[PDB]
RNA sequence: GCGACCCCAGGUCAGGCGGGAUUACCCGCUGAGUUUAAGCAUAUCAAUAAGCGGAGGAAAAGAAACUUACAAGGAUUCCCCUAGUAACGGCGAGCGAACCGGGAACAGCCCAGCCUUAGAAUCGGGCGGCUCCGUCGUCCGAAUUGUAGUCUGGAGAAGCGU
RNA sequence: GUCGAUCCUAAGGGUCGGGGGAACCCCGACAGAUAGCGCGUCGCGCGUACUCCGAAAGGGAAUCGGGUUAAAAUUCCU
RNA sequence: AAUCCCGUGAACCAUCGAGUCUUUGAACGCAAGUUGCGCCCGAAGCCAUGGCCGAGGGCACGUCUGCCUGGGCGUCACG
């Protein structure tokens, strides 16, 4: 809500920081094997539980 | 060209606060730079000087303390930042003089009838 | 704690009181406690600083190439070693031991032994004697010739 | 005598503290100085707009930097008078910094002098 | 030579002049708080014994412990199981109100180490006992060769592992021989070694 | 009223100690039932799991208020054996040690009490010096309701001389 | 500074001391030398054991128009 | 990247003894769905002993030794 405390807004603010694709530079290092962000989260879909 | 450590040992107080001082704000132009689209090569220059003012304060740091040490030497109580760290249980152990301390006749016994050096005849 | 020490006073003398532990509220009399303590006052042993001051002129003394003291003695178990050994002259016993099983036998003690014994009051003040907070109970050996009469 | 029937604990001395050795050897560093508060100013367009309509620099400041702190690090580090500051913390985590100037200063020229502009 | 004949009236605690002492003692002890410092022990002939030294670092508390058996602590005296199990009252706690005496000043006082303990006096509701500690911090303790021994690490909470005079007691320590096997090393080592499957390379 | 002592109270007084974490092994407490008995209640599962505490590199135990009945062994612990034995058990189901003997290792000791009384000879703290895990000096305290020495039953004290 | 939280107390919650408890824990200002406050300038006077938590709908110091953004405002501008 | 190369010297190298080490947590001023609510000390700086400003730090509980300030006819002694 906007009455929301400032610890939550803070958790909130490094999900968003997290909720990002990987560089792609990050695809042609020497013995790579991301292939792509397995953590992102979508608002919608699946909640954070706080 | 580049900041040496050993060239900042000798120099004194105030000259390590004033460098420290030019590159903080040298830094700060910096990540100005970094804002306004500045160009690659200025962008390299922000480790470089982060690695100097680092290198700065640990000197500054370094000296501050071996300063202390020497103000606090041959003192009965000590900072606690200052005392010996080791390990909480060995800093309750018992000294070495006190752990070898004996009653006055486990003291006789040694002297008396200590342990003897001998052989068996082949 | 004034409650409950208010309260101890009251209870002890609500309850019978054993022979034994009656005996020691028949203290000297107060005209005669004064000329025994003056006495006392006169056989102090030596102080830290007196204790010391003739450790040194002593050994002065050694290094350039006397008379047995005439001291109170104290100490509870000192002094039954004096009682049992029948070289004790005179104990002085302190009313308010706590706790009283210290002294509750010492009368028997010397009444046994045929040695003249008093119950004072003040074990601060036989304390104070010997230069130290308090005291059980002093005695004396024996006491100086000048004086044996008066004792 | 006593006129009140509650006990009432006596007043008793109290010494302050004299210790004989410090717990800390010396004083810590100073973590929040001018240039830690003010970390970069702010150039996006809607921020550059504010330096000419309102007289206003933008600035991204350290979270634990109060108004009063911000103020002061102005005035060491670009030698300027502020007429208030507005803050706030962006959904990113940052404190940006609404800072207007006074009229005996320009923020458009003051601008200029941090490069930005 | 005094302490023999303190000692000596103390085993006489059905005298008159014991049983005053003892009367008005107690009184005093039920008005107090359970766990108590006092300035010095009240059998210095009993205390000095069991290790106690009238020097710096010795400290003697009294310990109120109430009497009784242990009532099994089960909501509604409920047991769920078999009649054998169903008792409620008559159980016997294992350890001795000594050994809890111990254990409560020991707890409440965790910078300091359990010497010894002794009994003191009793009534009906309660019983009493005086604990020895020791500040093992003290420097006048770790520079005696005779008590220094506690300093070390291994006797932390001597009390609550049974291994004061009163643990060595309810563990069964207290004798040899063919009455008293079971207890050493330990009676669970002893069960744990008698179970044992030893299964040999060559068997 | 002025003092001593006693008990207690306050202190961000000077300097120290304690809590919590970890689980393989270790110490104390608490404590089931499934199950087995072809049912079942004693029993058994089990002096176990779960529960609550406390340690260490090991812990615990330990220098006999022992074993034994022999021509006697000699702190503790551990291995083999004793032995699936003596014993216990709706004497049902089941359960079950110890001594001797052979080995691994090996170590013995400290206090309390009558005993300085021509000297509390003891210890802590403040300050200072030094060759600084300590030691010396000085001051203030602790302590005679007993510190340090001597003694611990294997002895020992005292006297005597080798 | 002006909207709220923040402050206050409600049902109640968490606790000192004390009393229980092998302990985890139980009761909760009930077994108690309260917290301190006021006035002079450190002294006098007063002094009934919690200066705690518990409300974005209870109680409660103070902001109004006009204007302004792609997205903010009784918060920005006047 | 005139960072660095016959060298006070590169490295996303090895190692460790100097040094730094945010908010918390046994967690310790009080609290907490609050970056909420208190008190004390205070360098530097600055305005005329005071005033402002302020880096940094302190204030939990139990307990030991010592110490200071006190309470009670608890036990006394002397005026
Ligand atoms: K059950
Ligand atoms: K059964
Ligand atoms: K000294
Ligand atoms: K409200
Ligand atoms: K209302
Ligand atoms: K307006
Ligand atoms: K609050
Ligand atoms: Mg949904
Ligand atoms: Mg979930
Ligand atoms: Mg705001
Ligand atoms: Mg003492
Ligand atoms: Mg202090
Ligand atoms: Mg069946
Ligand atoms: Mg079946
Ligand atoms: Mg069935
Ligand atoms: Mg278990
Ligand atoms: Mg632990
Ligand atoms: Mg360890
Ligand atoms: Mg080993
Ligand atoms: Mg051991
Ligand atoms: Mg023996
Ligand atoms: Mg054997
Ligand atoms: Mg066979
Ligand atoms: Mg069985
Ligand atoms: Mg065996
Ligand atoms: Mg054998
Ligand atoms: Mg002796
Ligand atoms: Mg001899
Ligand atoms: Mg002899
Ligand atoms: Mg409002
Ligand atoms: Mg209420
Ligand atoms: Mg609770
Ligand atoms: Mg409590
Ligand atoms: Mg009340
Ligand atoms: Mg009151
Ligand atoms: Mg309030
Ligand atoms: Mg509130
Ligand atoms: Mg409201
Ligand atoms: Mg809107
Ligand atoms: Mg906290
Ligand atoms: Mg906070």
């Amino acid at each position: 809500p906007s009455h929301k405390s400032f610890m939550i807004k803070k958790k909130l603010a490094k999900k968003q920081r997290q909720n990002r694709p990987i560089p792609y530079w990050i695809r042609m290092r020497t013995d790579n094997t991301i292939r792509y962000n397995a953590k992102r989260r979508h608002w919608r879909r699946t909640k954070l539980g706080f | 060209a580049r900041i040496k450590v050993h060239e900042l040992r000798n120099k004194s107080k105030t000259e390590l606060l004033a460098q420290l001082k030019d590159l903080k704000a040298e830094l700060a132009l910096l990540r100005v730079a970094k804002v306004t689209g500045g160009a690659p090569n200025k962008l390299s220059k922000i480790k470089v000087v982060r690695l100097s003012i680092a290198q700065v304060l640990t000197v500054i740091s370094q000296k501050q303390k071996a300063a202390l040490r020497e103000v606090y030497k041959n003192k009965k109580y000590l900072p606690l930042d200052l005392r010996p760290k080791k390990t909480r249980a060995i800093r309750k152990r018992l000294t070495k003089h006190q752990s070898s301390l004996k009653t006055e006749r486990e003291k006789k016994k040694e002297m008396y009838f200590p342990l003897r050096k001998y052989a068996i005849k082949v | 704690n004034v409650t409950l020490q208010r309260k101890k006073r009251i209870l002890k003398m609500r309850l019978k009181v054993p022979p034994a532990l009656n005996q020691f509220t028949k203290t000297l009399d107060k005209n005669l406690a004064t000329t025994l303590f003056k006495m006392l006052l006169k056989y102090r042993p030596e102080d830290k600083a007196a204790k010391k001051e003739r450790l040194v002129k002593r050994a002065q003394a050694e290094a350039e190439g006397t008379k047995k003291p005439i001291i109170v003695k104290y100490g509870l178990k000192h002094i039954t070693y004096l009682i049992e050994q029948n070289k004790a002259q005179l104990v002085v016993i302190a009313h308010d031991v706590d706790p009283i099983e210290l002294v509750v036998w010492l009368p028997a003690l010397c009444r046994k032994m045929e040695i003249p014994y008093c119950i004072v009051k003040g074990k601060a003040r036989l304390g104070s004697i010997v230069h130290k907070k308090t005291a059980s109970a002093l005695c004396l050996t024996t006491v100086k010739n000048e004086d044996k009469m008066e004792f | 005598i006593r006129t009140k029937v509650t006990f009432h604990r006596p007043k008793t001395l109290k010494k302050d503290r004299s210790p004989k050795y410090p717990r800390v050897s010396a004083p810590g560093r100073n973590r929040l100085d001018q240039y830690a508060i003010l970390k970069y100013p702010l150039t996006t367009e809607s921020a550059m707009k504010k330096i000419e309509d309102n007289n206003t620099l933008v600035f991204i400041v350290d979270i634990k930097a109060d108004k009063k702190k911000i103020k002061d690090a102005v005035k060491k580090m670009y030698d300027i008078q502020i007429k208030k500051v507005n803050t706030l913390i962006r959904p990113d985590g940052t404190k940006k910094a609404y800072v207007r100037l006074t009229p005996d200063y320009d923020a458009l020229d003051v601008a200029n002098k941090i490069g930005i502009i | 030579g005094a302490y023999t004949y303190v000692s000596e009236l103390w085993r006489k605690k059905q005298s008159d002049v014991m049983r005053f002492l003892q009367r008005v003692r107690c009184w005093e002890y039920r008005q107090l708080p359970s766990i108590v410092r006092v300035t010095r022990p009240t059998r210095p002939d009993k205390a000095r014994r069991l290790g106690y030294k009238a020097k710096q670092g010795y400290v003697v508390y009294r310990v109120r412990v109430k009497r009784g058996g242990r009532k099994r602590p089960v909501s509604k005296g409920i047991v769920y199981g078999k009649p054998t199990n169903q008792g409620v009252t008559q159980l016997k706690f294992q350890r001795s109100k000594r050994s809890v005496a111990e254990e409560r000043a020991g707890r409440k006082l965790g910078g300091l180490k359990v010497l010894n303990s002794y009994w003191i006096n009793e009534d009906s509701t309660y019983k009493y006992f005086e604990v020895i500690l020791v500040d093992q911090a003290h420097a006048a303790i770790r520079n005696d060769p005779r008590i220094n021994w506690i300093c070390n690490p291994v006797h932390k909470h001597r009390e609550l592992r049974g291994l004061t005079s009163a643990g060595k007691k309810y563990r069964g320590l207290r004798g040899r021989g063919h009455l008293h096997h079971k207890a050493r090393p330990s009676r669970r080592a002893t069960w744990k070694r008698n179970q044992t499957l030893s299964l040999r390379r060559y068997r």
